DNA sequence: AGTACTTG
RNA sequence: AGGA
DNA sequence: CAAGTACTTTTTCCGGT
């Protein structure tokens, strides 16, 4: 039994957060699917000795009905969990051409400890398709759930066009969100993409800010 | 223009460089401050513009 | 402090490393 | 801030306190000693004769590392000799042979032997131990304190009512990790270093 | 303050001469493991040697100054714990009468 | 102070002014009040500059 | 610890193992000198030190006027004359426990209402 | 009612303001901060009472941090770049065997704690084993260097004689006197390092001297009298075979006391200003 | 008032005892250091707190 | 019982300026640091000549 | 009294 | 060197 | 590479060396 039990809890925690992030991005995910108990996760992805088989976890996600209205060209996503603590160029090229062939738009790679700089050189390799690296350890807790974290909302190319027209702005003039911002990472924000931030106000009760991506 | 004793030129050149340097900025890292015959150093143009008291 | 300087210290400075190839004897203060 | 349920649970508070507050082998140690004890099956030290007798029944170096641990320190920072030893055992793995006196036993001792030129190598292993070994807690987190902060919460009847909770105040910062810890509210967590908050939680 | 004064600056030699002629081993001859706890004597941060019975020595120096034989502006301290007897003929030391 | 025996931790030694201004202070009380008071005059002088530049 | 020096040189002694007869020696690294170990102990650390609590207890400890006096009877001679102080070990942690020195026999005793010493 | 204690320089009442200073020839230990290689330092600002006044300061340093392997004691010498391990200095002084070196530092043959701390120093200074190779090791590290085997050994001799611990003696044969003091510094260093004594209070009034009107004048007068000395040489040299400028002394005194700029001369900063001021006469008490 | 002065005088006297009580206790090794404090840090906090309680 | 010396007068701890203050032991310490700087801005007879 | 900078 |  | 170094903006506005 020992302290193997904790890495199990931690992997399941991280999984829930990935499911959460994927739903939030605008992909068809169930609430029952997110809230899958610890007990259910065990007898699904654990081998003959109750040790988690991450290769099984890896899933595909299709846009919600609503998502295709705002972002029509939003393709399908691939989420890849690896069982090797260090991910090598060998297992990377596998997943890279997996996306290229299955003609996915986006692809997330959740790794345990590291990704070799050998494998890292293959990330921008397949355009127009896009790849995202994610340390499992960071995914244990969903930052978006925090007290201090407001609702960020990705804007459609037409919505940004309107935001700028309506406020008589140049792209310079808007507040910026860094491409590496935890929330810009959670939503998979691309350069130029704008977020509408909705915070509560002790002043007005509700205040809408905007941040352009870097 | 006259009798050019080759080294004597790289000498007078380096001195002209110094004067044109210390005219614009007297307070340079490379320590030797251009001091007025009185020990008091020369007021650089940069010195005239430097913060609180002085031009800006 | 001043008195100590005139009475003692002055005669010390006057002949501590004074002597030159010309030495200096007793000092008188008017 | 503790998990939503365990608000008045002072014991849950003590559990996280111990689980997060950083402890090193140095903090527990009284003194480390180097002895020339050539036969490993017998011992020049008479006190230890008892420890050899058991940690044998139910090839290595003739140079010994013997460190005495403090009882009172193994208490305020709750500790078992087993859990202390197991750390040392798990650091050097199979490059060191570790024996330890029981929690019951009058004096608290840890006997270490290595797997030409030795004297200096063992004196190197002692710093790698005192300074470089962590037993409990997370790095950068020091003197953790239990506090009974007064909290206002709506009651079943609707009125806002004083329902205080157990809270932990740190004397160091490492947001990245203390968040992942089981038994807390990683939705309520706050650090005065805003440089850190922006890094972990976004602008 | 109204009572304060500053040390003018006296000559150490009559004290150095006095100490040696009052039981002082010169530092050159000192042997740390022979005479061990010998109180070490200093005159303006210059270690001149040691003395086996400072209790007697401190009393002789104290009563020399108090009589007028040792200049009154000279300061002498006996740290029994650290085993040191430090004397100051030094100029600039602020003193007060008591 | 030299008017105290060594290893004295008592309120009187560590600077507790038992007396009121109406009653007057003892020489020890006086000097301790003085040490404390002077600390204020220093921190006003220090902060008055820090604070001005923050505003700038 | 308590270490020795080499006769002939005076230079300090470094350990050496005699694997054949399993015994500790001490070689001189200036000359060819060697001698068997006195103790099996070669190094001692001491993290929670107690050595320096009663330093400078020179028999003149009474002649220091700056020191306070108490009416505690000596554990040995039963004398109510003593000069006391706190642990002369200059660390933060240190307890406030007093050390009394008799003004007749000069025996050292504490106020430590927990522990029984000899230092 | 007028008390005096002031001067009259060109018709004005000038006062010499007493200048505070840290006392000279005093051994003090200070715990050098957390992000430093050195953990503790034994400093001594050694100056001669009168005689050019050498502002040469000896630093006996304890390298390595608290809980770092190999804590060595090295000393910085006047006109020597590198930090020499204590042992070499003792050997350079004639004290050759470790144990005779250890006798000078640790006074108790019982105290193992202090001695354990000295073992690394012995290990460091092991390479050098005689007085000669010790003076060469110090001589090698300049100054600059000054290449020649006979030269460097001849130097370190002079530095230890004239420059190292210049109070006590600047004279020849006093190796034993200086070596017992270096040992006293290392003892005071380890006493603090082993938490037996306190780090010196750099704010203790006893370790401070107020330079009054007299010494202030002496500092100025010596500067000037030696400036007259170089002029006496210039006239003697020009006399390839009684005109000695009295102005230099008069003027310099008059300058400093008038300006308050305790230096030489109208070409001041860095010198020392604010020393001499005009005597307040608003109230008698003022 | 004279009675109010008696009352104040005895208020300080009791505080001074309460302090001495914790002083004898800490010198007899009986004091139990507060979690995250020296044994001394613990004592001083108590001394300072009784003296201030009194002043008020 | 160990007294080596005695204080001539404890008011001698004060310098010229503070010494002109009536009852300074009845004032808040800075109020004295103040008056010790004001008497230098006062007016009177500074010398009879 | 701090910060990027600079030089060992 | 002083002033709020 | 790091320690220890220099600079810098280091509160404002009001008799004369
Ligand atoms: N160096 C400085 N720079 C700028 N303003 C200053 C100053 N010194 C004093 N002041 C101003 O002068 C005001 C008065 O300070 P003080 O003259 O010392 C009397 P006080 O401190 O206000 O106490 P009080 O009203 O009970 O007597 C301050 O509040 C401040 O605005
Ligand atoms: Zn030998
Ligand atoms: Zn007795």
């Amino acid at each position: 039994d020992q302290e193997n039990e904790r890495n199990i809890s931690r992997l399941w925690r991280a999984f829930r957060t990935v499911k959460e992030m994927v739903k939030d991005r605008g992909y068809f995910i169930t609430q029952e699917e997110v809230e899958l108990p610890l007990e259910d996760f065990k007898a699904k992805y654990c081998d003959s000795m109750g040790r988690p088989q991450r290769k099984m976890m890896s899933f595909q996600a299709n846009p919600t009905e609503e998502s295709i209205s705002k972002f029509p060209d939003m393709g399908s996503l691939w989420v890849e969990f690896c069982d090797e603590p260090s991910v090598g160029v060998k297992t990377m090229k596998t997943f890279v051409i997996h996306i290229q062939e299955k003609n996915f738009q986006t692809g997330i790679f959740v790794y345990q400890n590291n990704i070799t700089p050998s494998a890292m050189k293959l990330v921008p390799s397949i355009p127009p398709a896009t790849i995202e690296t994610f340390n499992e350890a960071a995914l244990v807790v969903n930052i978006t759930h925090h007290e201090l974290v407001p609702k960020h909302i990705r804007l459609s190319s037409d919505e940004k066009r309107e935001l700028l027209k309506r406020y008589r702005l140049k792209e310079s003039q808007l507040p910026r969100i860094q491409r590496a911002d935890p929330v810009a990472l959670y939503l998979g924000l691309k350069r130029g993409e704008v977020v509408k931030i909705i915070r509560k106000s002790e002043t007005s009760g509700r205040y809408a800010s905007y941040r352009i991506c870097m | 223009h006259n009798g050019a004793p080759h080294h004597a030129i790289e000498e007078a050149e380096s001195l002209l460089q110094f004067h044109v340097a210390t005219y614009m900025d007297n307070d340079i890292a490379g320590q030797p401050q251009a001091l007025q015959k009185s020990g008091r150093p020369v007021k650089s143009i940069r010195a005239r513009l430097k913060g609180k008291e002085g031009r800006i | 402090s001043f008195n100590q300087f005139v009475d003692y210290t002055l005669q010390d400075i006057i002949c501590e490393d004074s002597t030159l190839i010309i030495s200096f004897g007793k000092i008188y203060v008017t | 801030y503790l998990e939503p349920g365990h608000a008045a649970d002072q014991e849950q508070a003590k559990l996280i306190r111990s689980a997060i507050e950083h402890t090193t082998l140095k903090s527990v140690t009284i003194a480390s000693e180097i002895y020339y004890d050539p036969d490993p099956r017998s011992t020049v030290i008479p006190e230890d004769e008892e420890i050899i007798q058991l940690h044998f029944s139910l090839q290595q170096s003739p140079w010994l590392l013997r460190l005495e641990l403090d009882r009172a320190a193994m208490n305020d920072k709750d500790l078992t000799m087993g859990q202390v030893g197991e750390r040392i055992k798990q650091t050097f793995k199979n490059d060191l042979f570790v024996i330890w006196s029981e929690d019951n036993d009058e004096k608290l001792i840890i006997r270490c032997r290595v797997v030409a030129e030795e004297d200096h190598m063992l004196k190197k292993i002692e710093n790698t131990m005192l300074e470089n070994i962590t037993l409990r807690g997370v790095e950068n987190i020091e003197r953790v304190v239990m506090m009974k902060y007064d909290r206002k919460v709506p009651s079943p009847t609707g009125e806002y009512v004083k329902e205080p909770e157990w809270v932990l105040e740190t004397d160091g910062v490492n947001l990245s990790e203390v968040m992942t810890v089981p038994g807390i509210d990683p939705t309520r967590i706050y650090t005065n270093s805003f440089i850190d908050i922006m890094e972990v939680l976004g602008i | 303050s109204l009572m304060s004064c500053i040390s003018v600056g006296t000559d150490p030699m009559p004290i150095i001469t006095f100490l040696s002629e009052w039981g002082m081993e010169p530092l050159e001859d000192y042997v740390p493991h022979q005479s061990p706890d010998a109180t070490r004597v200093f005159v303006n941060g210059v270690w001149h040697g040691v003395h086996r019975n400072p209790a007697r020595l401190m009393e002789t120096l104290r009563t020399l100054r108090r009589k007028g034989d040792i200049n009154p502006e000279v300061s002498m301290i006996r740290d029994i714990r650290e085993k040191e007897l430090k004397i100051f003929t030094d100029a600039g030391r602020v003193y007060r009468p008591l | 102070l030299p008017h105290f025996s060594k290893d004295d931790y008592s309120p009187e030694s560590k600077g507790f002014v038992e007396n009121s201004y109406l009653r007057g202070l003892t020489p020890q009380e006086f000097f301790f009040h003085a040490m404390g008071g002077r600390e204020g005059l220093i921190d006003t002088a220090v902060k008055t500059a820090e604070t001005g530049y923050i505003q700038r | 610890t308590t270490f020795r020096f080499c006769r002939d040189c005076n230079n300090m002694l470094y350990p050496r193992e005699d694997k054949e007869n399993n015994r500790l020696l001490f070689e001189c690294r200036t000359c060819s000198y060697v001698e068997e170990a006195g103790s099996p102990l070669v190094y001692r650390h001491e993290l929670i030190t107690n050595i320096g609590e009663t330093a400078g207890v020179v028999q003149d400890i009474g002649s220091d006027p700056t020191l306070p006096r108490s009416d505690r009877e000596c554990p040995k001679c039963h004398s109510r004359e003593n000069v006391f102080f706190q642990s002369q070990q200059r660390r933060k942690d240190t307890s406030m426990v007093l050390f009394f020195v008799c003004l007749s026999c000069s025996h050292i005793f504490t106020s430590d209402q927990k522990n029984k010493r000899t230092q | 009612f007028d008390m005096g204690g002031y001067f009259i320089i060109n018709g004005s009442e000038k006062v010499l303001i007493a200048q505070e200073r840290s006392a000279g020839n005093i051994v003090q230990v200070f715990k050098k901060a957390a992000p430093s290689p050195i953990s503790h330092v034994a400093e001594i600002r050694s100056a001669l009472e009168k005689g050019s006044r050498f502002i040469s300061t000896l630093q006996v340093k304890l390298y390595g941090r608290e809980g770092s392997s190999a804590r060595t004691i090295k000393a910085t010498l006047p006109y020597i770049k590198q930090d020499i391990p204590i042992v070499i200095i003792f050997r350079a002084l004639g004290i050759i065997p470790d144990g005779e070196i250890l006798e000078h530092i640790c006074y108790d043959v019982n105290d193992w704690q202090m001695l354990e701390m000295l073992k690394p120093c012995v290990e460091d200074g092991f390479v050098i084993q005689d007085r000669e190779t010790a003076l060469d090791f110090i001589g090698r590290r300049g100054t600059a260097l000054g290449i020649k085997k006979e030269k460097r050994i001849q130097y370190a001799k002079d530095i230890l004689q004239k420059e190292f611990l210049p109070h006590i003696t600047q004279l020849e044969g006093f190796e034993s006197r200086k070596a017992f003091f270096l040992g006293y510094m290392i003892n005071r260093l380890l006493l603090c390092a082993l938490d037996r004594k306190d780090q010196d209070d750099r704010d203790h009034f006893g370790k401070k001297r107020l330079d009054l009107a007299g010494p202030l004048l002496a500092q100025l007068f010596k500067t000037l009298f030696k400036k007259l000395t170089k002029d006496i040489f210039r006239y003697m040299q020009r006399t390839v075979e009684l005109a000695i400028n009295a102005k230099t002394i008069t003027s310099g005194l008059k300058y400093a006391l008038a300006t308050g700029n305790w230096g030489e001369q109208k070409k001041a900063m860095s010198s020392r200003a604010g020393v001499s001021q005009v005597l307040n006469r608003y109230t008698y008490s003022s | 008032d004279g009675p109010t002065m008696r009352e104040i005088t005895e208020t300080i006297a009791e505080a001074k005892k309460k302090v001495l009580d914790v002083t004898k206790e800490a010198q007899a090794n009986l004091l139990t250091a507060k979690h995250g404090m020296t044994l001394r840090e613990s004592f001083e906090d108590n001394v300072v707190r009784f003296l201030n309680e009194a002043r008020d | 019982t160990t007294f080596t010396h005695c204080e001539i007068h404890p008011s001698m701890i004060l310098g010229v300026a503070a010494s002109i203050i009536p009852f300074p032991d009845h004032n808040q310490s800075p109020r004295n640091t103040y008056q010790s700087a004001m008497g230098k801005q006062a007016m009177g007879v500074f010398l009879t000549n």
